[PDB]
């Protein structure tokens, strides 16, 4: 490479929607990334 | 010179005979039919399927029993079929593979065949074991075998490509009468109701009588346009119909001496392959080269039903004695039983 | 080809001298018989299937 | 029945010219497709030329090119065979063939030794 | 009642019905040729080195199983029986190409059989006999050539042709010219389904079998691609 | 939910850095750090490291990368204190979330398209009898394990991906409907090998022959599969046992991922070889050369469904964004609608079929 | 001020250390302490202004593991992959089979 093989694109998609998406929630405010942060 | 007389003799007696057909036309079979009442839209719908054979189906022949048949196909094979039960009967290979018509005999017990060797062989179905073995091989005709009709046990008529027609004695293997006159191929014959007269047609347009006990012919026929290839007698032993490669039918009379009722239609432009009558001879069935077999009212030159189960053209067709089902074959190896 | 010939004279004159009979009386013959024959035929008239042995 | 005569032909000088006339009836002469066959003395049939059922396509043997014309006539039921500069070899007895089936590009058995639909003939011949 | 004997009926069917499947199998494993020439083609001795109304010959070529049909003792009227081959894997034609104008008769024949309605699926294999006596009338000037045919006089060899080693150019001409009258017959009314194979062979010549087994391939080949209509 | 383990996470990462911190042997170089988030080692001056992104927070997603630079660690030009680049984890999820709801939908849509004409192909096939060879049968059961993958696809995308619960409480029918999951697909890429030997078969060689015992092929096709995946599940449960055994980081994906591969690479091979022969077939004709040319085109046009050839043309996915973006929108349009177009291909467009239909009525 | 703030964090956590004093190596009761150890030291920094990570948390953190979990050993993790020449052998174990299934296919599939 992380499973970037062209089969495993459906897993993949599955997966990024599961972790990132809310199970289809309501947004959430972006994580702070700046001074304050590590 | 003598040939000119001869072709002037010939040529006064010609007309002498359309003088005398003419004469006898007082009107036609139309328009003695004019005001009966139509047969009806005939429609019809498969109610057994025969598989098993390998190549293309050419001839097929009811039994008296109106239930068994016999099928002849290209590769080799014959199979006897019950219909009722669809369960087959018997399986014969055959010497060559090249059949082209087969037969089945009245009491049932035998059982013919020939094609492009020019030998028509005798099968016995009563055998002490039970297993089909050749009884007899006829031999004689210098042209392919195009069908064959038994009389009996011992008697059955042949036709060939050599433009001749035979009587042949099955205990004894010799041919006990030939009828010569044709100038085409002859492709099919009929037997009459008593078995006192057989009708022919051959690759000339022309159509003859032939009496089996002395073996001349009565009565010559014309009227079509090219090679005729099916031929089968009216029930009531006095009309036979022809078909031929021109697209068109027609019906004859053994005592008016001339043609009758032509059967065709404009999008009609294939020939017929195969012809056959029903009981009471008011429906007459052809079979066609364009995948189909069309249903005419013999009466009143009508279409009246059409039959489109095959993939390939009709070969062969038939109707029992007891006129209850009607059978045909093809080239796409499948037997159909309609009703 | 002289025989051919005599052979076909033959054979039209054999055909010249048969008896004929009027079309029209050869056509009610042929009239007759379909119609003593029509309630006998099936495919004239549809046979319920328990008659029906091809059912 | 099917019947086809022909007319014409005979006596001619060499380097001459001749018109042969085919008399059709009993048939319908558009849905067939004609030719011409010829016989020379001591010898079997030969195919000489031939035209389509509309008279569109034309083809003659090799021998016969530029010689001889062939056209039909549909109305009259009639086939002709224009000779021109005819050759002492021209000499033969020429017939009038059909083909034996309609609506229908290829047909067989047409030069054969015995056929039902070709006609009688008629004797040319080319001397002094 | 009748129960015993519609059983005994049903195991007569199984047992017809297992050695149809085992005769199914040996037919489909054999190919089928049909036979024809012209009057003084060879073909006889084609057929030698591989009455009734029919003969059957049995040849193998790479463990394939082959069977030829010549059709002899059989009437010169052949617009019938013709129609029996019609599902034959390819018709071998052999003509006289040294030869009452006979080869144009061929050509007629030739013209005739792929032009038939049943035989449009069937193709063709050419063989041009009667090289060797083609030449000696060529050279010696006997041959009858530009008689039969005027159009040799403007007729050149063509440019994908290649001639035989050691060979004229003049007999290479009438070979080829010949070639090429088939070759105008069988372009037109082509619309994929058969095909033609032109080969210049001899009455003796022993690979025969071989340019059948190779002209069958190319066939099978060509009849598989059409199926999944990749062509 | 997602707070709690990440947490967790983060926890057990410290203290793991933490105890391994210690242990090791030092050695102008920047000293180990625990910066909060991530452990980084000991580096020379004037390096600058990588580290792909955590799993704390939703926003955040594997495949990114995180870099710390040492001079003396990076000091923030506002701030003056030790930072580190987390940025490029969260930069770009809201677009790639955007997309991913696109491609979801386009999945259902093809998946259930797909299952639609494949039903009826199964049906036309089965219930003309005059179709029967070996090339219907390989069709038929080609198409049957299309209908169960698809259908097993859209059960997982529908019920098993947006339900969070279901997957929190981690029942056994979690990893029985995976291993399902991965048997069809592997079937299904399988058959598809299976397709191409038989193509490959019967024109290249073996071409006069005229049957085939077809117990091969099923076993290569629904046999053979059986292995890699109970070999991949032994080796997962008990190494890496995740919930609902639903990850991609593990690297035993590859036990079931590496046969398919080799199996449409050989199907590639045959597609070149078919093409090959196709093309010296033409060419012996004496065929126009734009002629042969489309002809040729449409032959691979019409065999690339059939192989798969779609994986092997495009393995890898781009590392730039936007060329990322189309392949991405391209090949899950190609993977999503395979079926329909082998379907409508190969049934719907077969002269055969079409003649019988139309003959029918 | 925030000295205050951690010294009230680390006698937390060292009360609630006090109870235990076999299990200062088991993971199972000291994740409890140790998160809220860090959720108390980050507290504090947020509401004082100061950016967490801090000095102060840092030194702290590691004065804990200097005493708390000194001579140790580390438990292997839930979920890792296997050695890679033994991963590499269930990665090539089935790929073998693959030739001599085709040869088994085009070759023995007659009669």
């Amino acid at each position: 490479x992380k499973c970037n093989t062209a089969t495993c694109a459906t897993q993949r998609l599955a997966e990024f929607l599961r972790h990132s998406s809310n199970n289809f929630g309501p947004i959430l405010p972006p994580t702070n990334v700046g001074s304050n942060t590590p | 010179s003598e040939l000119d007389q001869l072709r002037q003799e010939a040529e006064q007696l010609k007309n002498q005979i359309r003088d005398a057909r003419k004469a006898c036309a007082d009107a036609t079979l139309s328009q003695i039919t004019n005001n009966i009442d139509p047969v009806g839209r005939i429609q019809m719908r498969t109610r057994r399927t025969l598989r098993g054979h390998l190549a293309k189906i050419y001839a097929m022949h009811w039994g008296t029993d109106s239930r068994l048949l016999v099928s002849a196909s290209q590769d080799g094979k014959l199979i006897i079929w019950d219909s009722y039960t669809t369960n087959k009967v018997h399986a014969i290979p055959l010497r060559s593979s090249w059949v082209m018509t087969c037969a089945y005999a009245p009491s049932g017990n035998y059982v013919a065949c020939g094609g492009l060797d020019n030998i028509c062989s005798i099968y016995n179905l009563k055998t002490r074991e039970g297993n089909v073995r050749v009884s007899r091989e006829l031999a004689g005709h210098t042209g392919y075998l195009s069908c064959c009709r038994f009389l009996d046990d011992n008697q059955i008529v042949t036709s060939s490509g050599d433009t001749t027609c035979a009587l042949w004695d099955i205990e004894t293997g010799q041919q006990t009468t030939t009828f010569t006159g044709h100038t085409g191929d002859v492709m099919s014959l009929s037997l009459a109701p008593d078995t006192r007269l057989f009708v022919s047609g051959a690759c000339d347009a022309s159509a003859k009588l032939w009496d089996v006990r002395e073996g001349m012919c009565r009565q010559t026929f014309t009227g079509h346009e090219s090679d005729i290839n099916a031929i089968c007698f009216f029930p009531n032993g006095n009309a036979f119909a022809t078909g031929s490669d021109d697209a068109t039918c027609r019906l004859f009379d053994l005592r008016a001496d001339q043609e009758l009722m032509t059967y065709s239609h404009d999008n009609i432009i294939c020939g017929i392959t195969s012809v056959s009558f029903s009981k009471s001879g008011r429906l007459l069935l052809a079979g066609y080269d364009d995948f189909n077999c069309n249903v005419w009212d013999a009466l009143k030159a009508d279409r009246a039903g059409v039959l489109a189960g095959h993939d390939n053209r009709v070969s062969c067709l038939g109707v029992t004695d007891d006129g209850m089902a009607v059978a045909t074959g093809s080239w796409d190896s499948f037997l159909k039983i309609w009703n | 080809s002289i025989a051919q010939a005599r052979k076909l004279v033959e054979q039209l004159k054999m055909e010249a001298n048969i008896d004929r009979i009027k079309v029209s009386k050869a056509a009610a013959d042929l009239m007759a018989y379909c119609e003593a024959h029509a309630k006998e035929d099936p495919l004239l008239t549809p046979v319920p299937a328990s008659e029906n042995p091809f059912r | 029945q099917v019947q086809l005569q022909e007319s014409g032909g005979g006596l001619v000088q060499p380097g001459g010219s001749l018109r042969l006339s085919c008399a059709a009836s009993g048939f319908t002469f558009s849905n067939y497709k004609m030719n011409w066959v010829r016989q020379a003395p001591g010898k079997g049939l030969e195919w000489v030329s031939d035209i389509s059922q509309s008279g569109a396509s034309i083809s003659y043997t090799g021998s016969v090119k530029g010689r001889f014309t062939i056209s039909r006539d549909n109305a009259k039921n009639t086939l002709y065979l224009q000779m021109n500069s005819l050759k002492p070899e021209d000499t033969a007895v020429y017939y009038c063939a059909r083909c034996p089936a309609p609506f229908t590009r290829d047909c067989f058995d047409v030069t054969s030794t015995t056929y039902a639909y070709r006609g009688q003939g008629t004797q040319v011949t080319v001397s002094s | 009642d009748q129960r015993n004997e519609e059983k005994a009926q049903r195991e007569a069917n199984k047992k017809i019905e297992k050695q149809l499947q085992k005769d199914k199998q040996v037919y489909r494993a054999t190919h089928r040729l049909l036979l024809l020439g012209a009057g003084e083609s060879g073909k006889n001795t084609i057929v030698k080195q591989m009455t009734s109304g029919i003969f059957e010959t049995k040849f193998q070529v790479d463990k394939v199983n082959f069977h030829m049909f010549d059709v002899g003792a059989q009437r010169d009227e052949r617009r019938k029986w013709i129609q029996c081959f019609n599902d034959v894997t390819a018709i071998i034609f052999v003509v006289a190409s040294s030869s009452t104008n006979r080869l144009q008769a061929a050509l007629k024949l030739f013209d005739s059989i792929w032009n038939n309605k049943w035989l449009r699926d069937t193709s063709v294999i050419l063989f041009l006999n009667k090289q060797d006596l083609l030449a000696e009338k060529v050279l010696a000037g006997k041959s009858k050539i530009e008689d039969y045919f005027p159009e040799f006089a403007r007729y050149t060899t063509p440019e994908d042709a290649t001639p035989e080693p050691g060979e004229d150019p003049r007999v290479t001409r009438a070979k080829y010219f010949i070639r090429d009258e088939f070759l105008r017959i069988s372009t037109a009314s082509g619309d994929g389904r058969h095909y033609c194979y032109p080969h210049f062979t001899c009455s003796v010549d022993t690979e025969n079998i071989r340019r059948v087994f190779n002209d069958c391939r190319d066939i099978i080949q060509r009849m598989h691609l059409r199926q999944y209509e990749l062509l | 939910f997602l707070y709690v383990v990440g947490r967790k996470k983060m926890m057990d990462a410290q203290y793991k850095c933490y105890d391994r911190m210690q242990q090791l042997p030092a050695y102008p170089y920047c000293n180990r750090t625990w910066d909060g988030w991530l452990c980084w080692d000991d580096t020379p001056a004037g390096v600058l490291s990588y580290q792909f992104c955590p799993d704390y927070f939703p926003d955040f997603d594997p495949s990114e990368k995180v870099t710390k630079y040492c001079d003396v660690w990076f000091k923030h030009p506002e701030n003056n204190r030790t930072w580190s680049n987390y940025t490029m984890c969260n930069a770009f999820t809201p677009e790639k979330l955007k997309n991913a709801y696109v491609l979801y939908y386009l999945a259902i849509v093809g998946h259930s398209l797909s299952i639609f004409t494949l039903v009826i192909s199964l049906g036309i096939f089965v219930f003309f009898r005059s179709l029967g060879c070996q090339r219907v049968t390989l069709h038929k059961n080609m198409f049957l394990t299309y209908i169960l993958n698809s259908m097993i696809i859209i059960i997982h995308l529908v019920e098993v991906v947006p339900n969070g619960e279901l997957v929190r409480r981690d029942p056994v029918s979690c990893k029985i409907l995976h291993f399902f999951h991965q048997y069809m697909m592997a079937c299904n890429y399988f058959w598809m090998l299976c397709e191409g030997i038989y193509l490959h078969t019967l024109i290249v060689v073996a071409v006069f022959t005229e049957k085939q015992r077809l117990r091969w092929y099923y076993l290569l096709g629904w046999g053979f599969p059986l292995v890699p995946t109970t070999i991949h599940a032994i080796t997962r449960a008990v190494y890496f046992n995740d919930n609902c055994w639903l990850s991609v980081e593990t690297h035993l994906l590859y036990i079931i991922h590496g046969p398919v591969m080799a199996a449409l690479v050989v199907n590639f091979f045959f597609l070149l070889n078919i093409v090959r022969v196709l093309v010296t077939k033409m060419r012996e004709t004496h065929e126009a050369e734009s002629h042969m040319y489309l002809k040729a085109v449409k032959a691979t046009m019409i065999l690339v469904p059939l192989l798969g050839i779609q994986f092997v043309v495009f393995p890898w996915r781009p590392s730039n964004k936007m060329l990322g973006k189309i392949y991405d929108y391209v090949m899950h349009s190609l993977i999503h609608f395979q079926g329909f177009f082998v379907a409508t291909i190969y049934c719907f467009c077969n002269n055969e079929v079409q003649t019988t239909v139309k003959r029918q009525w | 001020n925030y000295e205050t703030a951690v010294q009230f964090c680390w006698n937390h956590y060292k009360d609630q250390m006090d109870p235990i004093e076999k299990d200062w190596c088991d993971w199972a009761m000291i994740s409890r302490p140790y998160s809220t150890l860090r959720d108390c030291l980050e507290h504090f920094a947020e509401l004082f202004d100061l950016g967490f990570p801090n000095p102060l948390a840092e030194r702290i953190i590691f004065e804990t593991h200097q005493i708390h979990f000194a001579n140790c050993s580390l438990v292997q993790p839930t979920f890792s992959d296997p050695p890679e020449d033994v991963l590499l052998a269930m990665i090539i174990a089935p790929i073998c089979l693959i030739p001599f299934l085709i040869t088994l296919v085009v070759w023995r599939s007659k009669d």
